[PDB]
């Protein structure tokens, strides 16, 4: 629930969290909350996790198809206008908030896009519940045309800002790096958060355990 | 004579036993039914389309007559065949451009623009029930990474990439025309380009055209907008091409 | 989307198609039914026994309720999707009505069936002739002929499909009222009309027979077989 | 509530290569239980079961409706399912009632047909894909067992550990909860073998 | 047959005959003609008169289809009517979208799109009508399209659509209609369709005048009565 | 095939609807008559074997308690119209209180009539005109009334009329044996002694049926008993 | 379009139709397709035309699939229409599992299937589709049993029959040599192969030229197992051994 | 826009599809192509014989890919083909989107068969005038599919649509192996094309696509020329 994306001099950085919590109890801390849509497109989704996958996978492949149809890379405009489009048309009923970063042949784009259906370029833009603490973290330490490791950097801290002052967001960073010539996507980007191993390692044994039936089956 | 018919082969689109679709073939003379030749040229940055301006009669207005539509503002085309088709076709192309421009947020590629017009052709071709707009649109328009382009589509719809074709009566022998320069000449600048065109109007049709009797319009990559030369640039290029 | 009228007046408003349909129906296989006093009996030619063959599939003798049934002649496909819609509209009837069904009212909305699609666009009527044998409430026996054309008639006794005519004809000649009085003479009237068309007599041949609300049955072949022998046991001595 | 309005619990967690899934076998409305002996384990392939949880109506609606696309897509691919392409269509398919969604929040798990990789995974009533590698759970009980799987959760079982493992959880988590228990049934998909137990619970 | 039966079908060269029907339909009629001037564009159209017990101005080939757009027609009139109401239907859908109205370009770029989307289908026919749409405009001047069954639009300094249609063009050719002044030429449209009507083929006729441009302050009307006289009397002395 | 629904004739009428006229008088025999006293109908049932049930065959059939109809020609079709004129009666009873009048019921019938095509309406319509020649004899404010409904909408009310195989001669033979002052007792005298000698076979109570619609009583049909109390005297 | 329509949804002056007739030759010289019965199980026997070395011939069958978890099929005729048909069985087949959480009868499912093609037929004014239907399977009711329908719509219950050329002579061929309730599949089998050897004598038999087919009980379980082209030798081996064995005694 | 509903596609009084017939007949007339598989891969060949070089022979394509491991050619119309290829387009993103896989090349060609039969069998519609050669990589295999414009489909090891299809099948045979590698592939595929193509072929008169592990993509004309010159 804590997403972000910004513009360097070369082209775009997106980062997210990965604690996927359903109601308040974490679900999952290994969630993709920054999805492929083409090689040279990545958009964060944050809200409704469903609504955001089913419609990162629905923006990929329509762009799949305008592409391949006309023999150009997609762009990071008819992605936005897509997404603009179809979220008004359900009026915001898609619970999904996305930041939409990428590369395209007249340069690198970011764009906010709201659940109702508006959008705006931002050189730098933070969504989620945790989007404040990445927003602060931004509007202290951004500056225009920034070198890659700055922007890496930048949007690191911002991640773990927003990790540290939510409770919706946390347990793994991940981080996009879309430019003129290469993509890069590490999701295990840095882990800023360990787990203790248990002091008194507690196991069991066939015996501890009372079984009324079994029943085997032997495949092939 | 003894003027049978095999049936609704020869009546209707269906597949002939050579083959071959006749209402489908039909359409490559309902172009030269029209009359009126269009040849298109381009240049190694611009495009230059050069029709001849009919006028049967005065008593028309003939400053409202001209036959070059611009799709968008810097995709301009011209169609031979049925004027009303082709007014259609220009209706179509537009509505399909102007949908692409709101859909994916910048213009549409005039590739993409031909195969679309391509595919409703094929559209009426495969349908049974409709006439098969026996009209053929060629366009213009400046793309990035790739330079001037001219596309042509067709009634069949089999349209392809090229450096100039023609539509009309005299296609063939705007053709020839064409094989003929490109083998002789390659380099080709704006001023060599708009000779050219005017030269194979001229060598095909030879009819020492008045300045008033053709339409020209010209896409560059000065100002993308296709633009359509008037009476001055006519001339222009008319006596730059007798000296 | 398809909506070309088939079924168009001809000259002389003649319906070419219904002639077609009865030609079909003419063409197909051979079935009678008779009306006795206490039950009906349908009888129906097994042609091309064609040994190797589940003849249950192909039982052209089909129970529309505890006290419906129907034996047609014609196209065996039309014939199956208008028992479908005739079990649709007995199941309908009882439960719209909760009392049995009326043999009547079944023919006369098959019939109706029959003329929506003599009177539709782009369809083409049931190519079907078609015997109801059925009791009412009071346990009246009951047997329609419908027909194509979508005229149903009450019969004391007919006959459907291949030599229809003489067989009904040799009917109306042999039928007489003390000759239905009990089981055995009906069953063996229905024998003796099928016997001038089916060659092998009890083998190419299936009788069914209702009574007055008493779960109609399908006559055993060893029945046929032994009633085949009694009238020719008849014929001998007549 | 309405995913609570029946009860449930269901929970898959991975061995060395084998997979336990196990689910509580309690149905009943509201306040009380009717069945014993209700199954809400299905099995999707012959190494892949799918636990399902929340309203039981659902559940069955969902597993016959996925049992339909299941048949149909193996009948015309000719290939036994891959367990990804099983979670991915269930999501499309709880996907599809965005607007009236079943209150079902499933969990697959099972074997890769060539590899025999232990595959895991977790939906919700919309259908979110959630693969986890350690554990999913679902249903009433999910705080139980989440408290219960990421203590007692190691990687590289054993098939024996991994029952007494996920065994001790289901008991321990529906022992604690009032809406799900009565019996356990466990099935352990191993490399060669299914086995089905039914654990000795405490039935109220 | 098979070329010709339905407007869906190419000829074996690739004609439309049924196109060619409809444009001899639209020949047959009486005759209507429309001259456009600087200041208005007027119609004169020719009124065959089946019998005495006929209003003047019943079956008018004149229509009104926008509030400053007239409509000469000929061919079929019950198609004539029925086109008219089409471009009244078009102009009134142009003045709720934009809020003024439409100018005569594309109101004849429309009309004739759409006669064209019924010359494609063997579900329709071609329309049997051919007319011109005269307008006026402070931006634009007085303009005047004619339009082909076909469903192509042309601007006219002046059009005939009918029988003698080719010889009222070639004798008004004299005419410079495009820097002319309206009131003279009503006399002129008044003398030229006098002229072109055959008597002797038609025995009974009537006339229909009308203009519209700067002295309508661009609304379209039928012309006064006393220059209907007044044009009347030229033309019978240009009879001579 | 070839030609359409919706075609004329050379001289500028409907050769389909000629059809559906030429098979009205390849149709049942029937007969009409109107009196001061009430309307009677009678038909011929063309009894093909004795197997056939009369019960069955009855060209008469009762539109309500105070209008009855015979049907000549496609007697599977005529059921039909018949089913949606009674449907009609009956909603105008239930829309206004009172009995539909009997012209109102065969203009609506004319309404239903004619109305078919290939692509003209809804795909779930007609594709032929009715082939059937109706007799509306009823009773309503106006008295007894009779009505002859053409298969081409064109409906008539007509005082007595005969239709089907022998519709022509017999009904001039009718209208000739027919005054403006009979009783009903006198039309359907008349109209049983003209069917009588009109009839191709030997007729008696099992080939013909009979109706009556009188000011006082309701729609009845004559039964056996009655129907040879009534042909004995002919 | 009353001249440009092919009216092929109406009747015959004849009372035929001329669709239906045409689709059945068409059938008559396509593939060849059998069907048996056995007291174990029931047997299929198809026939592939296209054998070019080009094909892949990587599918475990080409005109014989599975419409459901107990039920064969072996199409006879246009391939295309073929598999949509073989499509739309399963479908329906699972759709009558989800309804009522017991396999679909075979009967069942044959005569939905007579309906929507005598449906086809009825209307629509679309060409029907020419492909005989030749159905196996198990259910509670009559377990192992097989049909054969007919583009036309019209279906009938066999214990054994023969669709493609040379119908006439394989169908003389079962009735002379099927031991009705005594025949083992063993037995049926190699009645299978001499069909397979006689009603296509042209091209006499060949492993690849055919696909074998059983459906078994096993354990209370419909079992459908195709028969490897090692088992295709293997029949033809025992059909050539049996062939000269009796030929030596004659 | 009404739409006729009665088949232009009928049933000969043999039973052939006569109009089928015609369009594999169209088909032959078009310009050939040929599609032939490796141990490890596909390839696809096929020319490109414009007019005189006014045409841009570079601006358009003829071998079309539909995902990143499926690729077809075709022989015949251009205008069927490209609704075609576009349709198929549409399926196999649908099929992506509803299961999160990519298509297989059966499901696919399955697919496409499904269309041409309902093209086929449906009302007011001209049957397809192309057969199209697919070629697609899964589950660590190679596919080739032949798909006929009678709606059928089969899984050909090598096959060659178009004008002298029956000579470069026979030749195919002749020059196929059961174990070839992906080079030896492209030699047989460009062999044929060159024994077949009648007027001295060129890199530009020649587009060829390779299907793998690695999945679908298109011989830039670079490489092209350097097989045809290693080939010779």
């Amino acid at each position: 629930t804590t997403i972000a994306g910004v513009v360097y001099k070369d082209g775009i950085v997106l980062g997210a969290d990965t604690r996927a919590t359903e109601g308040m109890v974490v679900a999952d801390k290994n969630c993709s909350k920054i999805h492929f849509i083409s090689p040279n497109i990545y958009c964060c989704g944050a809200g409704t996790a469903a609504d955001t996958d089913m419609t990162t996978q629905l923006i990929s492949s329509n762009l799949e198809l305008h592409s391949l149809s006309t023999g150009r890379l997609p762009r990071v405009v008819t992605a936005n206008r897509m997404l603009k489009q179809m979220l008004f048309r359900y009026q915001g009923y898609i619970g999904a908030a996305l930041v939409l970063g990428g590369v395209d042949v007249t340069g690198p784009h970011l764009y906010s896009i709201y659940p109702h259906g508006s959008t705006d370029k931002l050189p730098y833009v933070t969504m989620g519940s945790g989007s404040l603490a990445a927003m602060a973290v931004f509007e202290d330490k951004f500056r225009p045309d920034m070198e890659e490791e700055e922007a890496k950097n930048l949007v690191s801290e911002a991640i773990a800002a927003g990790i540290f002052n939510d409770l919706g967001s946390g347990s793994n960073i991940d981080l996009c790096v879309i430019s003129k010539n290469k993509l890069d996507f590490l999701r295990p980007y840095t882990v800023p958060n360990k787990k203790g191993t248990r002091l008194g390692r507690y196991r069991c044994e066939k015996g501890t355990t009372a079984v009324l039936t079994e029943k085997i089956t032997p495949l092939e | 004579s003894r003027g049978s018919s095999a049936g609704f082969d020869r009546h209707i689109t269906i597949f002939s036993p050579e083959g071959r679709l006749y209402q489908v073939e039909y359409a490559f003379k309902a172009i030269n039914q029209g009359g009126l030749t269009s040849v298109a040229v381009r240049g190694k940055d611009c495009a230059v389309i050069v029709t001849q301006k009919k006028v049967p009669d005065k008593l028309l207005d003939s400053s409202t007559v001209t036959h070059l539509f611009k799709i968008t503002e810097n995709i301009g085309c011209v169609m031979t065949g049925m004027t009303a088709d082709s007014r259609s076709q220009v209706q179509r192309a537009r509505y399909e451009a102007a949908n692409w421009k709101y859909k994916y947020g910048y213009e549409i590629p005039v590739d993409m623009l031909c195969k679309r017009i391509a595919d409703i052709s094929q559209v009426y071709t495969q349908n049974a029930e409709m006439r098969p707009l026996g009209c053929c649109m060629i366009l213009i328009g400046i793309d990035e990474e790739q330079g001037p382009q001219v596309y042509k589509c067709d009634p069949a719809g089999y349209y392809c990439g090229f450096k100039a074709t023609a539509a009309g009566v005299k296609q063939t022998e705007s053709t020839s025309f064409l094989e003929k320069k490109v083998k002789k000449k390659f380099d080709w600048t704006f001023e060599q380009t708009v000779e050219t065109a005017i030269t194979c109007l001229s060598t095909v049709l030879s009819i020492d055209f008045k300045p008033s009797e053709i339409e020209v319009g010209v896409v560059t990559v000065e100002n993308p907008k296709f633009r359509i030369l008037t009476e001055a640039e006519i001339d222009a290029h008319l006596v730059a091409l007798a000296e | 989307s398809y909506d070309r009228a088939i079924t168009v007046f001809s000259p002389d408003g003649h319906l070419f198609q219904v002639e077609y349909a009865q030609e079909a129906v003419k063409k197909g296989s051979t079935a009678v039914g008779v009306r006795g006093r206490d039950i009906v009996v349908l009888g129906v030619e097994k042609k091309s026994v064609a040994k190797l063959q589940d003849e249950r599939t192909v039982r052209k003798i089909c129970a529309l309720d505890d006290n419906v049934c129907m034996a047609f002649a014609g196209l065996t496909a039309d014939a199956r999707i208008v028992i479908n819609r005739a079990r649709v509209e007995c199941q309908s009837h009882r439960l719209t009505v909760e009392d049995p069904v009326t043999v009547e009212y079944i023919t006369r909305y098959i019939a109706s069936l029959k003329q929506r699609y003599t009177q539709s666009n782009g369809r083409r009527p049931f190519g079907i002739s078609a015997l109801i044998v059925g009791f009412d409430f009071d346990g009246t026996p009951r047997l329609y002929q419908t027909d194509p054309s979508g005229t149903y008639h009450a019969w004391k006794a007919n006959a459907i499909g291949r030599g229809a005519k003489s067989v009904r004809e040799f009917l109306e000649k042999n039928y007489t009222d003390e000759a239905i009085e009990t089981d055995d003479l009906t069953i063996k009237l229905v024998i003796k009309a099928l016997l001038e068309v089916v060659q092998s007599g009890g083998k190419n041949i299936e009788l069914a027979v209702m009574r007055r609300d008493q779960s109609l049955k399908i006559l055993n072949p060893e029945e046929i077989e032994k009633y085949v022998a009694e009238i020719e046991k008849e014929k001998e001595e007549n | 509530s309405i995913m609570s309005y029946n009860g449930g619990a269901v929970m898959a967690m991975k061995g060395k290569n084998c997979v336990a899934i196990a689910a509580d076998r309690r149905f009943g409305i509201q306040a009380q239980m009717v069945t014993t002996d209700f199954q809400k384990i299905f099995p999707m392939g012959d190494r892949l079961y799918i636990g399902l949880a929340g309203l039981a109506t659902d559940v069955q609606t969902v597993a016959q409706r996925l049992k339909f696309r299941l048949n149909l897509y193996e009948l015309k691919e000719g290939r036994q399912i891959k367990p990804y392409t099983l979670m991915s269509m269930v999501a499309n398919l709880l996907y599809e009632k965005r607007f009236g969604p079943y209150y079902t929040e499933p969990v697959i798990a099972g074997l890769d047909p060539k590899t025999f990789k232990p595959f895991i995974c977790s939906l919700d009533l919309i259908g979110c894909p959630m693969v986890t590698d350690d554990f999913v759970v679902s249903g009433t009980c999910a705080e139980q067992m989440y408290g219960m799987c990421e203590s007692l959760w190691e990687p590289n079982m054993d098939p024996d550990h991994l029952f007494e493992t996920i065994s001790q959880a289901m008991l321990n988590a529906v022992d604690r909860d009032a809406v799900s228990g009565m019996g356990v049934i466990v099935h352990i998909i191993e490399k060669d073998k299914i086995t089905t137990r039914t654990l000795k619970a405490r039935m109220d | 047959t098979g070329y010709d039966l339905s407007a869906s079908t190419f000829s074996p060269d690739g004609r439309v005959f049924q196109v060619e029907y409809a444009m001899k339909a639209v020949e047959n009629s009486s005759t209507a003609i429309g001259i456009r001037c600087k200041d208005g564009v007027v119609f004169g159209v020719e009124k065959l008169v089946l019998s005495k017990l006929y209003e003047e101005g019943s079956n008018k080939r004149l229509f009104n289809v926008d509030r400053h757009v007239g409509m000469a027609v000929a061919g079929l009139l019950a198609d004539a009517r029925s086109l008219a109401d089409i471009a009244r239907e078009e102009a009134s859908n142009f003045r709720s979208n934009f809020g003024y109205n439409i100018p005569l370009k594309h109101l004849a770029d429309r009309v004739a799109m759409y006669v064209h989307a019924y010359t494609l289908y063997s579900a329709v026919r071609p329309f049997g009508c051919s007319f011109m749409l005269g307008s006026y405009s402070v931006n634009d001047g007085a303009q005047l399209y004619m339009i082909d069954p076909s469903g192509v639009s042309y601007g006219y300094w002046g059009c005939a659509i009918g029988k003698a249609r080719q010889a009222a063009k070639t004798e008004i050719e004299k005419l410079q209609m495009k820097e002319m002044t309206c009131r003279d030429i009503v006399k002129e449209v008044a003398k030229i369709i006098y002229i072109v009507h055959d008597e002797v083929k038609d025995k009974a006729f009537e006339l229909e005048l009308s203009w519209v441009g700067e002295l309508t302050n661009g609304r379209h009307e039928i012309v006064p009565k006393d220059i209907r006289e007044e044009a009347e009397k030229y033309a019978k002395e240009s009879l001579k | 095939y070839d030609r359409g629904v919706n075609t004329f004739s050379p001289e500028g009428r409907l050769f389909q609807v000629e059809y559906a006229i030429e098979a009205i008088k390849l149709g049942s025999t029937a007969i009409g008559i109107q009196t001061s006293e009430g309307v009677c109908l009678a038909v011929e049932k063309r009894i093909t074997s004795p197997l056939m049930e009369p019960s069955s065959i009855e060209k008469i059939v009762e539109i309500d308690a105070h209008i009855g109809c015979a049907m000549s020609g496609l007697i599977a079709d005529a059921k039909t119209l018949i089913d949606k004129a009674r449907v009609e009666t009956q909603n105008h009873w239930f829309t206004y209180n009172e009995t539909m009048t009997v012209e109102s019921v065969t203009q609506a019938v004319s309404n239903l009539a004619l109305q078919f095509g290939e692509e003209d309406a809804d795909p779930g319509a007609m594709s032929r005109p009715f082939g059937v020649a109706l007799l509306f004899g009823g009773v309503d404010e106006k008295g007894p009334q009779l009505f002859h409904m053409d298969p081409s909408g064109t409906f008539v009310q007509c005082d007595a009329r005969a239709i089907g195989s022998a519709s022509e001669g017999a009904q001039s033979s009718l209208q000739e044996v027919y005054h403006k002052s009979m009783t009903l007792k006198e039309a359907i005298k008349s109209s049983l002694i003209i069917l009588k000698q009109v009839m191709e076979e030997k007729l008696n109570a099992t080939n013909i049926e009979l109706a009556t619609v009188q000011p006082g009583q309701n729609f009845h049909m004559f039964t056996k008993e009655e129907l040879e109390e009534v042909i004995k005297d002919i | 379009s009353r001249r440009y329509d092919s009216r092929t949804t109406i009747f015959s002056p004849e009372g035929r139709l001329y669709q239906v007739e045409y689709a059945m030759e068409a059938i008559g010289h396509a593939g060849t397709c059998l069907g048996i019965l056995a007291n174990d199980g029931v047997l299929l026997a198809a026939e592939r035309r296209n054998i070019h070395k080009l094909l892949d011939e990587v599918f475990f069958s080409e005109k014989i699939y599975k419409l459901n978890e107990d039920m064969a099929c072996s199409v006879a005729g246009i391939t295309s229409d073929a598999n949509v048909l073989t499509n739309e069985l399963r479908l329906i087949a699972q759709r009558y599992l989800l309804q009522y959480q017991e396999p679909i009868p075979c009967e069942q499912l044959v005569t939905a299937l007579c309906d929507i093609k005598q449906a086809y037929t009825q209307f629509g004014g679309k060409r029907p589709f020419g492909v005989s239907l030749l159905y196996i399977g198990w259910d509670k009711h009559y377990g192992f049993q097989l049909y054969q329908s007919d583009p036309s719509g019209n279906y009938g219950g066999w214990k054994a029959t023969c669709i493609g050329n040379n119908s006439a002579a394989a169908v003389s061929m079962l009735k002379q040599d099927y031991k009705e309730g005594e025949m083992t599949l063993k037995s049926a089998l190699a009645l299978a192969i001499k069909v397979l050897n006689k009603t296509m004598d042209v091209s006499k038999l060949s492993a690849e030229k055919v696909e074998i087919a059983t459906l078994t009980r096993e354990n209370g379980k419909t079992v459908i197992r195709v028969l490897k082209q090692k088992e295709v030798e293997q029949l033809i081996k025992k059909h050539e051994e049996e062939e000269a064995k009796a030929e030596r005694e004659k | 826009e009404r739409g006729y509903s009665f088949s232009l596609t009928t049933f000969s009084p043999s039973g052939k599809l006569v109009q089928i017939e015609y369009a594999l007949a169209a088909v032959a007339g078009g310009a050939p192509s040929v599609g032939i598989k490796a141990a490890n891969g596909v390839v696809l060949a096929t020319e490109k014989k414009q007019k005189s070089i006014l045409y841009d022979e570079r601006s358009v394509h003829k071998v079309e890919p539909i995902t990143k491991h499926i690729g077809l050619v075709y022989s015949g119309m251009g205008p069927d083909y490209r609704v075609l290829v576009h349709r198929a387009r549409k399926l196999a993103q649908q099929y992506y989107l509803v299961y999160q896989e990519p298509i297989p090349t059966a499901q696919l060609v399955q697919r496409v068969a499904s269309v041409m039969q309902e093209y086929t069998q449906s009302g007011g519609v001209r049957p397809f005038g192309v057969s199209l050669l697919i070629c697609g990589w899964n589950e660590g295999r190679p596919y080739l599919f032949q798909s006929d414009p009678s709606g059928a489909y089969f899984a050909w090891k090598a096959t060659a649509m178009g004008k002298n299809y029956v000579n470069g099948k026979t030749f195919l045979e002749k020059r196929y192996n059961e174990d070839l590698e992906l080079e030896d592939a492209i030699h047989t595929a460009i062999l044929t094309l060159k024994e077949s193509f009648e007027g001295q072929m060129t890199e530009d008169n020649i587009e060829v696509g390779i299907c793998n592990e690695a999945g679908f993509r298109r011989l830039t004309p670079t490489e092209v020329k350097d097989y045809l010159a290693a080939i010779a």
